[PDB]
């Protein structure tokens, strides 16, 4: 889990 | 109609910039940039000697090509498009073909190096704000676009105010489009996508960075807006925000399937 979003394969 | 190029002329073809929904002029709080940027020391491993590479004389569409080999099989058809039997849930890494390879540059395995060869138009939607469609049709397995923009690390990423270009490649590193970017900056998320991210090699076999290449996962009509599924890794935290406005029946993150 992170504190910002992040889009991914 | 509006802008004729928004990438000032730094793709193989123009990316013209037309709004017919709302007042809002063509995009400029950003900097395009056509190829992924560092903005501090990442050292990207660049030595000749550290690529693998094929020694084919031919055009590299036999299965003794190591460069596919290591992509367990080239997945170009002769067309350079994806086969109907790729993996589009769970992508292979692909290793194009490259400097330090015997063939020639026009070998069947380098799609992605080769750029943007579709009509695209950035356009504004009804509900997403800008997003990026096809101008003409676009056969399934095509190579689109690369999401290009700023190299950072995970740690930076993370302290990031805007945290709406984010692109995680795999104790990792981060392309952030927000500052700087290309055309991929503006593809909307979708829960029923029409193209997928692939990660992809080619100057370099550096593993921390991978670039990541759109390819259509099926026929696109002209006129179809472009996207992908973001992932969760991005509706986790962006749902408290803002909610799905893909439309579909099958949407994820809508306000009510949230509620639902
Ligand atoms: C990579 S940007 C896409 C380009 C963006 N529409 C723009 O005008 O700059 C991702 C942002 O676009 C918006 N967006 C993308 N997909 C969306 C969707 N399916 N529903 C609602 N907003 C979306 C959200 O604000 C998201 O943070
Ligand atoms: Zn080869
Ligand atoms: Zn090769
Ligand atoms: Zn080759
Ligand atoms: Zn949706």
């Amino acid at each position: 889990t992170k504190q910002t979003a992040r889009l991914s394969t | 109609i509006i802008c004729r190029d928004v990438a000032r002329g730094y793709e193989n073809v123009p990316i013209p910039c037309v709004n017919g929904v709302d007042g809002e002029p063509c995009p400029e709080d950003y900097k395009y940039i056509s190829e992924n940027c560092e903005t501090s020391t990442m050292n990207i491993d660049r030595n000749i000697t550290h690529l693998q590479h094929c020694t084919c004389v031919d055009d590299c569409s036999s299965s003794n090509c190591l460069c596919g080999q290591l992509s367990i099989r080239c997945w170009y058809d002769k067309d350079g498009r994806l086969l109907q039997e790729f993996n589009k849930i769970e992508p292979p890494l692909i290793f194009e073909c490259n400097q330090a390879c015997s063939c020639w540059r026009n070998c069947k395995n380098r799609v992605v190096q080769s750029g943007i060869k579709v009509r695209l138009q950035l356009y504004r939607t009804a509900k997403m704000g800008w997003g990026v469609r096809a101008l003409q049709t676009i056969p399934q397995g095509t190579f689109i676009c690369e999401y290009v923009g700023e190299l950072i690390s995970d740690a930076e990423a993370d302290v990031r105010e805007d945290d709406s270009y984010l692109f995680d490649l795999d104790e990792v590193y981060c392309i952030d489009a927000r500052y700087y970017g290309n055309i991929s900056r503006f593809i909307n998320h979708l829960c029923d996508p029409n193209i997928i991210p692939v990660r992809v090699f080619m100057l370099h076999q550096d593993l921390r960075f991978p670039r990541i290449a759109f390819f259509s996962s099926r026929d696109i009509r002209t006129g179809e807006e472009l996207g992908f599924d973001y992932g969760d890794r991005f509706w986790d935290i962006k749902s408290k925000y803002f909610t799905c406005q893909c439309g579909s029946e099958k949407c994820k993150h809508s306000a009510e399937a949230i509620a639902l």
